[PDB]
């Protein structure tokens, strides 16, 4: 069988299905995009304080079809990096 | 969510409760089923895995069961603790990713 395999897989949709809520937690519209306004709320509920231009240049570093806000893959690629 | 869950349940202890979850034959019909334990204020964690397996350290209470587009997940025993929100998740072949119900909410009387 492949036993390590199957459970492996399965802790990847695990890991999908925590950084789902994590995006949800940033989307407090729930519109299913996060803007420099959300993103902002997010930082300084952490110590931080960007301008913000700095939120949007964060955004900006994962917008990958342009559009100036960050979409559940782009969300992705940011905690990749992170982490 | 691609996946639809049965409605959120109220039961009272040792009772037997069965929540469902129903796909398509891309995901379900397709792919072994997980099922997600989110406790009240606790990250989610694995409840069980490959349709009918327990993830390490969960009760032999929980048992699941996949067949066509549909899969379910038994407690048997219904015990305060198991008060909690329960997601499944499984692989579509057809978005090739992730996919997942809407939950089902456990509360125990
Ligand atoms: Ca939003
Ligand atoms: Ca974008």
């Amino acid at each position: 069988g492949s036993h390590m395999e199957k459970l492996m897989k399965a802790f990847e949709s695990l890991q999908i299905f925590q950084f789902k809520e994590a995006f949800s937690l940033f989307d407090k519209d729930g519109d299913g995009t996060i803007t420099t306004k959300e993103l902002g709320t997010v930082m300084r509920s952490l110590g931080q304080n960007p301008t913000e231009a700095e939120l949007q240049d964060m955004i900006n570093e994962v917008d990958a079809d342009g559009n100036g806000t960050i979409d559940f893959p782009e969300f992705l690629t940011m905690m990749a990096r992170k982490m | 969510p691609v996946l639809t869950q049965s409605p959120s349940v109220s039961a009272a202890p040792r009772q037997r409760v069965t929540i469902s979850v129903s796909g398509s034959n891309s995901n379900i019909g397709s792919n072994t089923v997980n099922w997600i334990q989110q406790l009240p204020g606790r990250a989610p964690e694995l409840l069980m895995y490959d349709d009918d397996l327990l993830a390490p350290g969960v009760s032999d209470r929980f048992s699941g069961s996949r067949s066509g587009t549909s899969a379910s997940l038994t407690i048997s025993g219904l015990q305060s603790e198991d008060e909690a929100d329960y997601y499944a998740a499984t692989w579509d072949d057809s978005l090739n990713g992730w996919v997942f119900g809407g939950g089902t909410k456990v509360t125990v009387l």
